[PDB]
């Protein structure tokens, strides 16, 4: 099938929507740098390198090690941590539980914050209808001193409590069940530009990266996530917006996992389509590995999509060729 | 569902006609709204469009006279043309997403 | 465009997610009597009657009232209420937040919608230790204290009724609502539940097209497995129990007719139809202007494994007065 | 992602073959995973997400094809040869297509 179809005027102007956060894609943020994705990222031959389906799934891995730290009164941490690998009942892949996000762990860095639940069955604390905030992500030196990983190679996966309670927690192995829904943590709301920032983003071994190629810069799609703070979970979004990125709109992901794509593009080539606004226009290309690309250079501005008009298709072209970006 | 235009009919040179366009039913649609006119001896062509997040655009010869707008809770979309003048003498058409209408007659003498 | 995309082989052996649960899709859920839905779904003419948008949304309701009943300390059970249309910030529809589910409200034996979050107002008393809890969401009328289930969106209520006692502070009458997007199932007693929703608990706006048999074409709805809540804990390990939600449509179908327009290729009274390929035995099914999709099972309702599916093949655009083949 | 096969050779009648197949990564694919073979090219066997296999009519009851999603590997038991079993076999893997494995089978 062509790939013509796969980005149309809705898929920018309300209905589009990220596939790391699924937030409302509301602008291009070009990647001077380039990045690698693969969780919840197909290609056009239909596959992923992921641990991921291309749906949000609530986030559950049947054994970890829980650990706490806490004087008493209020103020017992809970680290959940696990080695990568052990996701034995994802069928996709035992790199992670199916959901788990695919950024570092903190250690003005965004990260994943989760509300969920650390079991085990012979734990003493009794279920009175809550979940709790956890930041979640891939991590190296869990659980007393975690830090942020970019590979799924030896490194572990954390589910860390944000709020400290007493003692009822106790057993050393657990499960975890955390709701798919990510809120971004940032402890500098203004020098915050969006989250995950391409060093942050965890790939598997196998992953193609996405690097510039002249002026052709590869862009993600962003959107506005929640903020995580203290005044409460979400009720209003008083705790503040940031920008969350994915590499692709979701409806990208699913159509590339659900039907073949794979004789439409070669290496090298780039699908392109036209984006119009008010007083300009510019171009955006798709490449066999399922990244889009832009023609930006240097500039990593955010590109709003408050004034798009309409998306048209162009067709293919080599990736060489500049991409024109007249705004 | 169904499209009921209306506000057409004759006005003088400079005059003014406001044309609306009511879906039957409280349907949502991310597909832009648009007016096409086809005058006589001519092709249909698109006069104005409106996204969902309400960009406008227009063709060249009613920009700055013609103005595209919704009234979303009266499911609606609205063409206010001023200064009309004999060249936009055609039949409008209404495109609410991917619904037509019949059209409405506008004379301009 | 050509419908026959909507259909393929990883939609139902894996890939496909429900518009209503986001379950992934094990099995089609005949309904001989028929059914209406409009939230998160969408028609071939590019639009919806619902309040969501073709994803799942997280809840937010700037303003309902919020009503407090309990006898002791430890089961002060809340209930948060608002008309529907007061939800001014959607720009879909007012009926409802966008996401808010379209099930009727567990009334004083049928599954509930439970999602887990929190009423909030700026001026209350309550401090935030990074919880949420578990409420029951559903459309009613009665609210607060004489609750029933409503399945239409004319005059009616949407509710948040907390399933364990809530934490004092709750002084406030107004609040605001926020719920995260995922919902799990809560059923109880010792009678058995087939799935959820059934067909008189969904709730739809004035318009609706329904989905009404025709001869032995019937619709179907798209099957998941969906966590129960229960008093284990909130879902670590499936330790409550599970059970089958339903939707109209695989997302990747609403999402794509969202996105797409497909208003040509169908007329009144046509289906786009595909061959589902069993080991032994195939149907087809059907797929209406309306968004509807339908299997030839006449009278059958039993769900339809596709546990064993080999693979889907389009066949092209049929009258609905045409029997569906059914051979199983 | 490249694929490779292994497996294929020259055989008398009544013998069997075993055809292997790999992929470079470990990668995840909706798309089944199948072998053809070839005038025109047939279907000799598939299997889906679900591990059901479907086979052709003329292969039923003599060919097994087999998965280890671990090694990213699909395999095809090819048992009880014919003359009309000769050809060129090709692994399906999702969308991704091998160079294929010559087999021949003389009476």
């Amino acid at each position: 099938a062509s790939p013509a179809g796969l980005l149309t005027t809705p898929v920018l102007t309300g209905a589009g929507s990220d596939n790391r956060w699924g937030a409302q894609i509301v602008a291009l943020q070009p990647v001077p740098s380039g990045f690698s994705t693969c969780n919840r990222h197909w290609n056009l031959n239909g596959s992923t390198f992921g641990w991921s389906s291309p749906r949000f799934s609530d986030i559950d891995h049947p054994r970890g090690n829980a650990s706490y730290t806490g004087t008493g009164s209020t103020n017992v941490i809970e680290t959940w941590y696990a080695n990568t690998g052990t996701a034995t009942n994802n069928p996709i892949s035992n790199i992670a539980p199916d959901g788990f996000p695919d950024m570092g762990a903190i250690g003005p860095t965004g990260g994943w914050v989760g509300f969920g639940e650390v079991w085990n069955v012979a734990n003493g604390s009794p279920y009175n209808g809550t979940v709790q905030a956890y930041e979640l992500g891939f991590a190296t030196g869990a659980p007393n001193s975690i830090n942020p990983a970019t590979t799924t190679v030896g490194t572990q996966i954390v589910a860390k409590s944000i709020y400290g309670v007493a003692i009822g927690q106790n057993q050393q192995t657990a499960g975890l069940f955390v709701l798919s829904t990510g809120i971004v943590s940032t402890s500098g709301p203004n020098a915050t530009t969006y989250t995950p920032q391409p060093n942050s983003i965890v790939v598997a071994p196998g992953t193609p990266a996405a690097a510039p190629i002249g002026r052709n810069v590869p862009v993600m799609f962003s959107g506005v996530i929640r903020r995580a703070g203290d005044i409460n979970a979400g009720a209003g979004s008083v705790n503040g917006t940031q920008y969350g990125v994915g590499s692709q709109p979701i409806s990208v992901t699913l159509q590339l996992s659900l039907t073949n794509y794979s004789s439409s593009l070669q290496p090298g080539q780039f699908f392109v389509w036209q984006l119009n606004f008010a007083s300009g226009f510019l171009e955006i290309g798709l490449n066999v590995d399922g990244y889009f690309y832009i023609g930006a250079g240097a500039s990593s501005n955010m590109i709003e999509l408050t004034e798009l008009i309409d998306v048209r298709p162009v067709g293919v072209r080599p990736n060489t060729s500049t991409l024109v970006f007249n705004l | 569902v169904q499209l009921q235009e209306s506000g057409g009919g004759l006005v003088q040179a400079g005059g003014s006609l406001r044309l609306s366009c009511t879906a039957s039913r409280s349907i949502f649609t991310y597909f832009g709204k648009a007016w096409y006119r086809q005058a006589p001896g001519k092709e249909r062509e698109l006069v104005a469009s409106i996204t969902s997040g309400d960009t406008t655009n227009y063709a060249d010869s009613v920009k700055g006279r013609f103005t595209i707008s919704r009234d979303a809770a009266k499911n609606t979309v609205y063409l206010q043309m001023n200064s009309l003048k004999p060249d936009d003498t055609a039949v409008y058409y209404c495109k609410y997403g991917s619904y037509w209408g019949q059209g409405t007659q506008v004379t301009v003498s």
